[PDB]
């Protein structure tokens, strides 16, 4: 199995509502990590089994998802942090990461 | 936890590549150390876990023979090694320390090579 | 209301309950919630690394399928004959009478005297400021990161016994609760520790130990003012001997530097004799210079 | 004896064994109690020792009334012992003997043998002669005060046998039978201790260790009272006198362990080398050197034992 | 009924039967393993094991994962290795997709060692733990193992009296009883024993006793009482060369003494130093 | 055993109130220190004890947030901290020490507040 | 969760025996807990599991009543004790006190 | 030819109790058993049985496993374990058993349920004693020969004892 | 391991008879001894036979009463005791002392009795 | 169990085999002993377990039998025992001892 | 037991492979060695258990087979392997060896 | 760990023939050691092993009597008793002593025996 994002570039505005969509074909767990890669460091962590925020993630930032197909919200987004977000899955033997949006 | 790579660096195709995974603060021979390949253009893929104490591993089905690693507790690092670069090899490579679970969140600069 | 038949409905022959399957199969990893209290001090063995002490192991966590919507009554206790059926984590300490609770909601409790001398790997460069410390690890070995995590509870889940008394040291309050995880070749493995910091008074093997040997510190000097300093020296002799009771083959040498001291400027007052204030002043301001280090 | 038995229990009326009987029920209460079959092996290094106790507790267990026989003493077979309820004995410093006696009502008398291996925590007030609290807790770990409560019996709840010796011990009449509780964090469980007024005496130590110290204080009466022209004859075996205490330095830490405060017994060993201490200066400097000694130990020897004999 | 699913191997489905061997009619099968420690002092060794081997009725195509653990209370109904220690339930179950079983021994074995005891101060202290075969002759079982990493050591580990040295001998112990043909595996553990204690408790001290003989109706004595404490539990050479030294000074010779030691003392350098 | 508390205290509306319960005999983190508030015109209601050496609780379901604790082992008192203060704070508080039971025996002499 | 009694008003006499009940939400245990106090002072128990006793008492003191059906007895009415007393429930979490039913 | 027929003569019929002797009514089954050294021995009994034949299994030297045996017939020997079985059902049986100047460490080697005239206890003619390869002790060590005879127990009970002649070295 | 029987005696019917067998080599409170009336011209059946040490006997049906036994632990003897007696005492008395079995191997040289 | 043979005697000299049975009627199957006592001698055995003989004087043991039918086999004889024979057993409680032939 | 080596005499040349049957009928084990024997010489170790090599042989020798008929399989022959060789049968008391076959 | 024999020997039909196979590198009673009866022209067959410290035997129904073994610990060597020599001796007897397995991987060089 795959963990693969439905939409490549989604945007709004300063502080709104965003659905991010992780497609799996299954429900096996709910054990799946996320992370944002800013152009020129390294990807760093933030959710880890998609309930327990990480030492040093400023507050908004909540995952969830339940059933076959995974979904969260960001509420107060910031302006300067809008960059590459990916899907984890430590599930199974294949150890795939997302596309990114 | 804070760990350290080596800097920028290229090679032939066809070659080999060695690189270094510099772990300071920490004993090398405890916690696992997991590497990963982050290519633009597609998205991100991995490569297979190792054990700095024992060399056990868990490769991907259709990335064996092209990783192999090794391991030395004297220099405190572990060691990534290729064979027969492709047109490939445009990625960055990366040592992330999940040492809380098969998750990753401590991770390096990162490594570019390219061919 | 059928006092037999409740025991029924959950586990036993009926609605299939089975203690060989993971609670919430094909799901998410089931939590615990540790907490740990120290019942008896005792025996702190130097020789064997050993510390005796039985602990009340109380953990809570969540399980689906064995609540109830019956009884009214929310916190229920049972009998501890019933665990061989009851679902159960894989707890041992990796340094090596029940009760169980079934909430509403699905909280068991449960708790056992581990019965074991602790082993505590621990260091003994200087003891006024060389705490002792003992640690003890509560990884399992079953189950990975996807099936059970273990962690400490943030409301103070650790303490120490009332009435507890403790001899030759004293046992503080605070203490470290952080992770200690492992990582095999099975997987990886939740790791759990605490450390007990012990420290002493100001010496009682001062009294124990060195007031026999500055005893015999007075009694080096009277010379000054044969037969007594090579039998002053047979008695250092013999306190180095008793220094000896149970006391380890260190490689590194221990706070042994104190008999050293006193067995180096015994002898080197009866070769000053083969070869009377500036010798016995010589001892005070090197041992003056001694205990400024030790208050770290 | 089992034809009877297990038929009206098990089967016909379903005696369930893993709950607590008389279900929506008040605390059944015991009345628990010891009787000693020996004694000993008292430690002082490590600081415990071993007590047998014959247990029997009761209880009013309402399936356990009969209407058949007539007999009222009815020591079943010891292989139900596991078929009934037992309440949950733990212990705080820790042919199947047992004979259970029924009632119509229900009273049953169940007994249980256990070699119990207790610890007693010695805080030092006078070693020689003190009363020493040597705690003995029946305790329970699955049940709260509400499912739970275990006290003594009336009328003697603690008894010794008939006049069994006791090794360098003996034990007073009168004990302390308080009624503690335990408190966690589940519930407040079960304590029920019983503190031993506790002595011992210095018959085995009279000839062992620290009367044998009062060998070298009857010497310190001698190597004082010879006058100071004699290096071989005073300091000759005055230098004994401080070689003979690390033999028995020893004694008090080979079988006498660390302690927190300063031991009572050892404070009379360095102060009696305390006084040759100083007089070993006047060699660079008769009569003092005759009485005085003798009229310096007496008004303290006197002294100690009248404060610390309480 | 994914509960119904886990009792496919045993119990009322398939009839798989732990009293006998599967792969029967048939050649021995390779129960690949590997060891772990984590703590040795006082001899006493915690060690935890690790196995491999596989067999065509354990297995399956339902779930995708091969990493599929079950609980310490599935070792029941399961074939185990009969082993034991010639020099003499936390149990981790995992079941792999084409039949291989990961299974595991927490050993509170005590081992004992037949090691050289004459140059106890430098000495290598070579150690086994034989973790042979009891139950089958060689047509069921093959002692094997991994061929990279067969022991790892905790890095916290550095206890004191000696150091645990990093190479380690690894070979065969093969056994033959009249029962059969049993099959063998060893580890000697390189421990070297290291300085500084037997220096400064041992030697320094009765070094010193040379010293203040540089008396004799005491240091006969002196001699005597360190035996007290170094005989209750390379050092007997010590205890005999200075059992003459302090007759010799009871018996050119003021600097011969540290002339007679001059021999002496790379004496002891030459010969303890492998 | 005896039961001390301080003495009388007026405090604003929307304050915090802060009462102690002194223990003298015993130590403070032996017992459970369970508190009850008397207020007139009704019947009365219970708030939840703790254990002072860990901090463990049991809150009411109306009272959740309205009652928190706090302990403590070098004073030797136990205290109590209020929030939101309404017109229903014309009570008597009590610290009450039931030993052997969840029925109370030990009681202290009161402590008076109102809004 | 309710610990309910009766009324709120009963009748005194000196000299007599009163029969008052405390209810619950519902039948929960034999857990009956009244409590000793007086108008001004801080309250203490008298009877707890409906039959054992507080020591430093006066000993005129009958406790009975069990199940749906509660009895708190008094054996001769004194005139020194004029008060009115608590009825609790202490098997389940939420410790309930009484109303009141003045005397 | 499937191996579920092990239960066919154990099992459900055939009255195989595991309790009664073989060769019931009749005449006494000896063993001659031999010893190994490594005091942690192991000790293997062998005895003849002729009511676990067969005829149907080609091979004479098979294997069973060591948790086959909780309902195979013992003898009541008092004071980790394997058993195989030959064509006629000569049982090689051993359990893994530790026991805590020229002298002689006595056994005693006896029978719990029943007298001698049933079950006889022997050793064996060739070998009956062995010891390690390269056991190196602290300086005392046994001689090579080891004397044997019985010492019959009466209480008739039978005996296997060893003298373990032995020195005694500096 | 030797056995030495007594002599001869001449008894009147209705006397007692005692004999003893020593024993030279072994303990006499170890094995069993049995006795055996070997009577010429008639058939021989079992008597019943003791250990010294314990005192344990098992004799036949029809003869309780008139066997009884003598044991002594520091003269290495055995002794018989008879009662009763009648016309057919001519027989031999032999102290059948069978060590490993129910058989008998070990005896003496003969004991002639004769009424 | 009675044991008794009802033949007495039989003419050989010395190179010639001699063998005569017995008929029992329970299972006394390897607990058969057959004795041998001699005028101004001691009473002897010939064999013990049915198979086996004491060592010392090994010598002339042969022997075997099952069930009721006991044989023991005396072929190359010599010319020192002379007396009348018989069949035993000492399994149950009946235990005589006979004599013996050749 | 059918046991034989139904080939004695084949065709062989500098760099070929052959196929080699110990021929047997019924099932026996997985369990053969193959003993290279030269002419006035000792058999030697090659291969065991039919598939695990011993240490000193190049990986020419490389063996082969399941159930009843087993086979060596060589890849290249070389001047130093033109002789004689036997086969081995394990599990059976009567360890019997091969008929023989020779280059 | 290697094994060495004797030289060349000949004796009579009939007789008795005595050979050894000395083990230097490695003690003789530890690993188990089988003879074979390597005869040209004929099929090889099994004859039996023994252990050196025991003197346990296994034989081939069909050779048994011919085979006679016969150890020592003092020359560690194992040896090989020969009786009634008939006309097939004409082979060569090897020592195959096999360790880690049923097949025999430790040879000896032979010796050649006729008759
Ligand atoms: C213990 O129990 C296990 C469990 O059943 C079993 O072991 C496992 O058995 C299976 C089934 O046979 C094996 O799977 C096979 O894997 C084959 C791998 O194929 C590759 O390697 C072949 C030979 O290896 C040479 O070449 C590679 C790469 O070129 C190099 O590593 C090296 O050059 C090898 O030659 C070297 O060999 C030795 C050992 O290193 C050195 O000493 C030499 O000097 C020399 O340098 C090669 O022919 C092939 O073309 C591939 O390159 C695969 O083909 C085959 O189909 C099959 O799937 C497992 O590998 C084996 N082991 C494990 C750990 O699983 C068995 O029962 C038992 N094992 C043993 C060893 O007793
Ligand atoms: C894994 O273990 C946890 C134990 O930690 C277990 O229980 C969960 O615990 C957390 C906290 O430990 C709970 O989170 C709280 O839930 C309430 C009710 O939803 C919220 O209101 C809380 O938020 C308030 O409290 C915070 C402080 O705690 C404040 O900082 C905040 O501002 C809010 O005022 C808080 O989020 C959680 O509800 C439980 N339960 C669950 C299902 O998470 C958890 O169940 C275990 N997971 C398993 C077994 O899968």
């Amino acid at each position: 199995i795959v963990m693969t994002q439905s939409h490549k570039f989604m945007s709004t505005s300063v502080g709104d509502r965003v659905s991010i969509t992780c497609k799996a074909s299954q429900d096996v767990s709910t054990a799946v990590a996320w992370y944002q890669q800013k152009p020129g460091q390294s990807p760093k962590l933030l959710i880890y089994w998609a309930s327990t925020r990480h030492t040093g993630v400023p507050g908004r930032f909540t995952g969830s998802g339940s059933g076959t197909d995974y979904t969260l919200t960001i509420s107060s987004v910031q302006a300067e942090d809008l960059s590459l977000y990916y899907c984890q899955q430590h599930y199974s033997t294949p150890r795939t990461f997302g596309g990114g949006t | 936890v804070q760990l350290q790579q080596s800097g920028a660096e290229l090679m032939k195709p066809g070659a080999a590549v060695k690189i270094s995974c510099k772990a300071t603060g920490h004993t090398i021979s405890r916690y696992w150390i997991d590497w990963l390949k982050q290519r633009p253009g597609h998205g991100l893929e991995w490569i297979g876990e190792i054990l700095p104490g024992s060399g056990s591993t868990n490769y991907n089905e259709k990335f064996k023979g092209k990783a192999t690693f090794t391991a030395e507790k004297s220099s405190n690092t572990a060691y990534m090694q290729l064979s027969s670069l492709t047109s490939e090899d445009s990625a960055v490579y990366y040592c992330a320390m999940g040492v809380r679970g098969n998750y990753f969140d401590y991770w390096g600069q990162g490594t570019t090579l390219t061919v | 209301m059928s006092p037999s038949d409740f025991l029924d409905k959950l586990m036993g022959r009926t609605s299939g309950y089975d203690a060989r399957i993971r609670p919430n199969f094909k799901g998410p990893p089931v939590n615990v919630s540790c907490n740990i209290f120290i019942n008896s001090f005792g025996s702190i063995a130097e020789t064997t690394m050993d510390y005796r002490v039985n602990i009340f192991l109380r953990q809570q966590w969540n399980d689906p399928r064995l609540a109830y919507n019956e009884y009214p009554d929310d916190s229920l206790d049972l009998d501890p004959s019933m665990l061989d059926s009851i679902w159960k984590p894989d707890l041992f300490f990796a340094n090596e009478n029940k009760l169980l609770r079934i909430s509403r909601n699905g909280n068991v409790l449960y708790s056992i005297r581990i019965t074991l001398t602790l082993a505590c790997p621990m260091d003994l460069k200087n003891f006024p400021m060389d705490v002792q410390t003992c640690i003890m690890q509560l990884e399992s070995f079953g189950y990975t990161m996807n099936d059970l995590i273990f962690e400490w509870q943030e409301q103070g889940a650790v303490q120490v016994a009332d009435g507890l008394t403790l001899p030759q040291f004293i046992l503080k309050e605070e203490k470290d609760l952080r992770y200690c995880t492992k990582h095999y070749n099975t997987g990886k493995f939740t790791c759990i520790e605490a450390r007990f910091h012990l420290e002493r008074q100001m010496g009682y093997y001062l009294i124990q130990m060195y007031i026999p040997s500055l005893l015999i510190v007075i009694l080096s000097w009277i010379s000054f003012w044969v037969g007594l300093g090579i039998t002053t020296v047979l008695t250092m002799t013999t306190q180095s001997s008793g220094s000896r009771a149970s006391l380890p083959k260190v490689s590194y040498v221990k706070a042994d530097i104190w008999m050293a001291v006193c067995l180096l400027f015994v002898f080197s007052a009866l070769l000053e004799y083969a070869a009377r204030i500036g010798f016995p002043m010589a001892f005070l301001i090197f041992n003056m210079f001694y205990w400024i280090i030790y208050k770290i």
